[PDB]
RNA sequence: UGGCACCUCGAUGUCGGCUCGUCGCAUCCUGGGGCUGUAGUCGGUCCCAAGGGUUGGGCUGUUCGCCCAUUAAAGCGGCACGCGAGCUGGGUUCAGAACGUCGUGAGACAGUUCGGUCCCUAUCCGUCGCGGGCGCAGGAAAUUUGAGAGGAGCUGUCCUUAGUACGAGAGGACCGGGAUGGACACACCGCUGGUGUACCAGUUGUUCCGCCAGGAGCAUCGCUGGGUAGCUAUGUGUGGCAGGGAUAAACGCUGAAAGCAUCUAAGCGUGAAGCCCCCCUCAAGAUGAGAUUUCCCAUUUCUUCGGAAAGUAAGAUCCCUGAAAGAUGAUCAGGUAGAUAGGUUUGGAGUGGAAGUGUAGCGAUACAUGGAGCGGACAAAUACUAAUCGAUCGAGGACUUAACC
């Protein structure tokens, strides 16, 4: 696996943040190496969401971030990213075995020349 | 004097008849074919050329197809030459099987060793390192480059550089088992290379 | 792991070994084979660890003899073990029982 | 693995109790000794009233090591201590009794009296 | 540690033989006819593989 | 040990050790031999021989030396007393202080004693690795010969021949055969172990996820018990085998000059760890650019011949997915004629019995469901995701003579 310029705990935090971002926004822009790691991370999360039971949910809750996706008027109650993963994203790919993300190359960044890429869950 | 080509599969152990326990290397040697015979009146020396592994037509070119079309076979991934053989055997287009060897034979194993990258003197050359305490600032360094008089440094002053990936021969290895149906040869000991590496198995020269 | 290695080494795989775990007491009947005469010697003790896979799996047995601790390591499928008995089954929480050395 | 300056517990009846090794015999640059090897050594502790006295230079055979031996059938043996037996110019002991278990490798090296006097030959 | 002699113009120009840079790997877009990098999205129409991105 | 004062005072770092060696032979061991006050055993001395080998500690800053314990042996010298832009700084050789001694004194003693700043980002050659260009009279893909070069080269003990030969006895072999070591070298991870910061478990403090339950952050990876792949030694496998050609010192055969004799002059033969081979690796830029098998062919424009350019063939690359490779280039496996990488599904090592629920207990907790749950890097299937689509480079083969035709 890739060390991404940072220690173990910093790398874990970066991976958790990026995976939650891709779940919430469904399309993000980043560098190529980060995309090639969150590929694995996010697809394992989606598989856990497809499995569906309480053990899988508690395992996904140890990695996903506690963030609010939206507030829904149902008494207005917020929706969290774990709820979106288990209730919305996972049923979308109930008939697809693998490969829930794709990577699309964009080009270099002005400030440092880094190769920037788009990753989306489709 | 016999020869064959194979791939290194792995490394394991077997129990002998006495109850001993010995380590073995597994060589898989399917699809060997005789491709060409070199004679003194045409080449200057005598040898037999053997091709080892079948490969897809997409991965070959016209010269390869032309060369193997004389032996009525598909293009081969590896091709090598064996000298000090008897050319009265080895018909063109014939098959070579692990039957040429029997349990108890003594062989020579040729391969290319595992690759290490850029390496320093004490790993590459087994040098001795300096003191680690007592005020020293000299730990993993090459040593003195030489005396003062020549105004230069001599050849074979050993320095860092690329380490592995060299041709190695190991002599006097014993064959423990031959399995014709699986095309498998069991050799006592170990051979150079990593897994899936090409190995030449030949009769020992001494 | 390799499938060819598994198929080649399958015939030499002993089927008479019983089930045991690290932690329980066993008795080993080992063939002591001198030059011309072979006898049977008994080693009884606690299984301290089990390690490996397939034909290259080994296990270690610990005993106290005459005030000195002795450890003995065998291949599981060796033909020099005439037979293996499980005397009693223990209750441990570990796979490797190295803390008994210091105890 | 017994090299110079390593100490051993004496496992026989003679007056010695602890011994420090001076030299491993059998070659110019030899460094370590195993079970069944002879060493030159000096007596560090002794039992008052015994045949062997403190400060004596003697030679001894190693009868059990904490890094033991491997047999040809593929098995191993190991002990919880390093122990030696004080011997003469021939391979005979200088005591009348031998304590603790002894390795089977003493028999191949033709230390017959030590093997016969031992409580157990493992 | 320190240069014994100054470097001449010819020697400096010889050392600078390989300090050039390469030419981008680009070709024309099948959709809009503009130039683009291979295996990259077209920045002028947002196309890749003949689809909107 | 000295003599001289020829280079260096706009600086040529000075003892001992460490790291790394290389050379000479006046040879310490091992190999061959002549003489002996050579019976045998053990030795002495000289000749040939530099292939390899030639120890760990106590004391002292020490070199040297003495001692302890080994070894086949513990050689002697050169290289700025080899090696400080490679290291150390114990000693010598600054400033402080003290003893003995000398001086009226300030001070001094190469007498002693305790303490005392070791700078530099490598330009050129040289050394060790890795690329690009062009050449090698057409353009390509593989397989190779070997001029030349580097490596390796060591040696112990035990059994038998045989208590024989020899000797008054005491004692005690050569030559030959067999077994097993030390030190060194190469390869590798099946075994024994080490490591294993995105693997499994236990646990302390505090903060957080609204609370319980279950979890997350920080505390060296918080600490503690294990451990996969990979990398490794102290682990395992193998090696220096058996020989050939010509010789050294030496011992002879034949043989004259010199009717004899003579190893020499003509001519032959034995004869060393040494020489050249045998063994391992590199090697055609070996500009002397070698050889074999296979593939593509004789296009179109201009030129005044020379020749130029412009589409290609066989073949390669740009770009992209990577690892068995790797600083980067390079190398190798692949790009839908697809298992190259990730995911998915089944496994494997490893750890040791998940969550939820139920039962027993006042409770800490125990038991069942159930070798359970988890499971980086390991295995096999599977085109779900990305290797889409383009583009670039790349021959038309000079002259002379001789053989065939
Ligand atoms: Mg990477
Ligand atoms: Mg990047
Ligand atoms: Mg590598
Ligand atoms: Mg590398
Ligand atoms: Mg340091
Ligand atoms: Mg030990
Ligand atoms: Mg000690
Ligand atoms: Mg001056
Ligand atoms: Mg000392
Ligand atoms: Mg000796
Ligand atoms: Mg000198
Ligand atoms: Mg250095
Ligand atoms: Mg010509
Ligand atoms: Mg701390
Ligand atoms: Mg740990
Ligand atoms: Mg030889
Ligand atoms: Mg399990
Ligand atoms: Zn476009």
């Amino acid at each position: 696996y890739r060390k991404l310029g940072r220690t173990s705990s910093q790398r874990k935090a970066l991976l958790r943040d990026l995976a939650t971002d891709l779940i919430v926004h469904e399309r993000i822009e980043t560098t190529e190496a980060r995309a090639k790691e969150i590929r694995k991370v996010v697809e394992k999360l989606i598989t856990s969401g497809k499995k569906g039971d309480l053990h899988a949910r508690r395992q996904a809750a140890a990695f996903i971030r506690h963030e609010v996706v939206e507030v829904v008027q149902v008494k207005n109650r917020p929706v969290y990213a774990l709820q979106k993963l288990f209730d919305d994203v996972a049923p979308r790919y109930a008939e697809r075995q693998g490969g829930y993300t794709r990577i699309l190359k964009k080009g270099p960044r002005r400030g440092d020349g880094a190769p920037m890429v788009i990753i989306e869950l489709v | 004097t016999k020869g064959i080509l194979g791939r290194k599969v792995g490394m394991t152990q077997v129990f002998t008849e006495n109850g001993e326990l010995i380590p073995v290397t597994v060589i898989e040697a399917a699809q060997n074919v005789v491709l060409q015979k070199k004679t003194v009146e045409t080449d200057g020396y005598e040898a037999v050329q053997i091709g080892f592994e079948d490969k897809r037509a997409k991965l070959s070119n016209k010269p390869e197809q032309g060369h193997v079309a004389k032996a009525d076979t598909t293009p081969k991934r590896f091709i090598r030459e064996f000298r000090d053989v008897n050319l009265d055997e080895y018909e063109i287009g014939a098959e070579v099987k692990v039957d040429v060897f029997a349990e108890g034979d003594i062989i020579d194993a040729t391969g290319v060793s595992k690759g290490k990258g850029f390496q320093g003197v004490i790993k590459r050359h087994g040098q001795s390192r300096g003191p680690m305490a007592h005020g020293s600032r000299y730990h993993r360094r090459p040593g003195s480059m030489g005396p003062v008089a020549p105004n230069r440094v001599f050849k074979n002053k050993l320095l860092p550089g690329r380490m592995g990936g060299e041709q190695i021969t190991i002599q006097n290895l014993e064959i423990v088992k031959v399995d014709v149906e699986k095309n498998v040869l069991l050799v006592k000991g170990n051979v150079p290379g990593a897994k899936k590496a090409l190995v030449q198995i030949k009769t020992a020269t001494k | 792991m390799n499938k060819l290695i598994d198929e080649i080494t399958k015939s030499q795989l002993n089927p008479d070994v019983p089930s045991f775990r690290p932690g329980d007491t066993v008795r080993v009947h080992a063939k002591v084979v001198e030059g011309t005469r072979e006898r049977i010697q008994l080693f009884e003790g606690v299984v301290i660890k089990r390690r490996g896979a397939g034909i290259s799996e080994t296990f270690t047995v610990r005993k106290i003899s005459n005030g000195v601790g002795v450890e003995r390591t065998f291949p599981v499928h060796t033909p020099r073990i005439a037979k293996l008995e499980v005397i009693r089954r223990g209750k441990v929480r570990r796979a490797k029982l190295y803390y008994l050395r210091n105890l | 693995m017994i090299q110079q300056e390593s100490r051993m517990k004496v496992a026989d009846n003679s007056g010695a109790r602890e011994v420090l090794t001076i030299k491993v015999l059998g070659g110019s640059g030899r460094k370590t000794a195993n079970i069944g090897d002879v060493v030159v050594c000096t007596v560090k502790q002794a039992t008052p009233g015994g045949v062997v006295k403190k400060g004596e230079v003697v030679k001894a055979v190693i009868v059990r090591t904490k890094s033991g031996a491997r047999r040809q059938d593929g098995s191993y043996i190991k002990f919880d201590e390093n122990a030696c037996v004080i011997i003469r110019d021939d391979k005979s002991p200088r005591g009348t009794r031998i304590f603790g278990p002894v390795a089977r490798e003493l028999r191949e090296n033709n230390f017959m009296k030590i093997v016969s006097l031992a409580p157990e030959v493992l | 540690a320190v240069p014994f002699r100054r470097t001449s113009k010819a020697k400096k120009r010889k050392r600078r033989t390989h300090v050039k840079l390469q030419l981008p790997g680009m070709n024309e877009c099948s959709n809009c006819g503009e130039y683009r990098l291979s295996h990259h999205v077209c920045p002028e129409c947002g196309q890749y593989d003949g689809k909107d991105v």
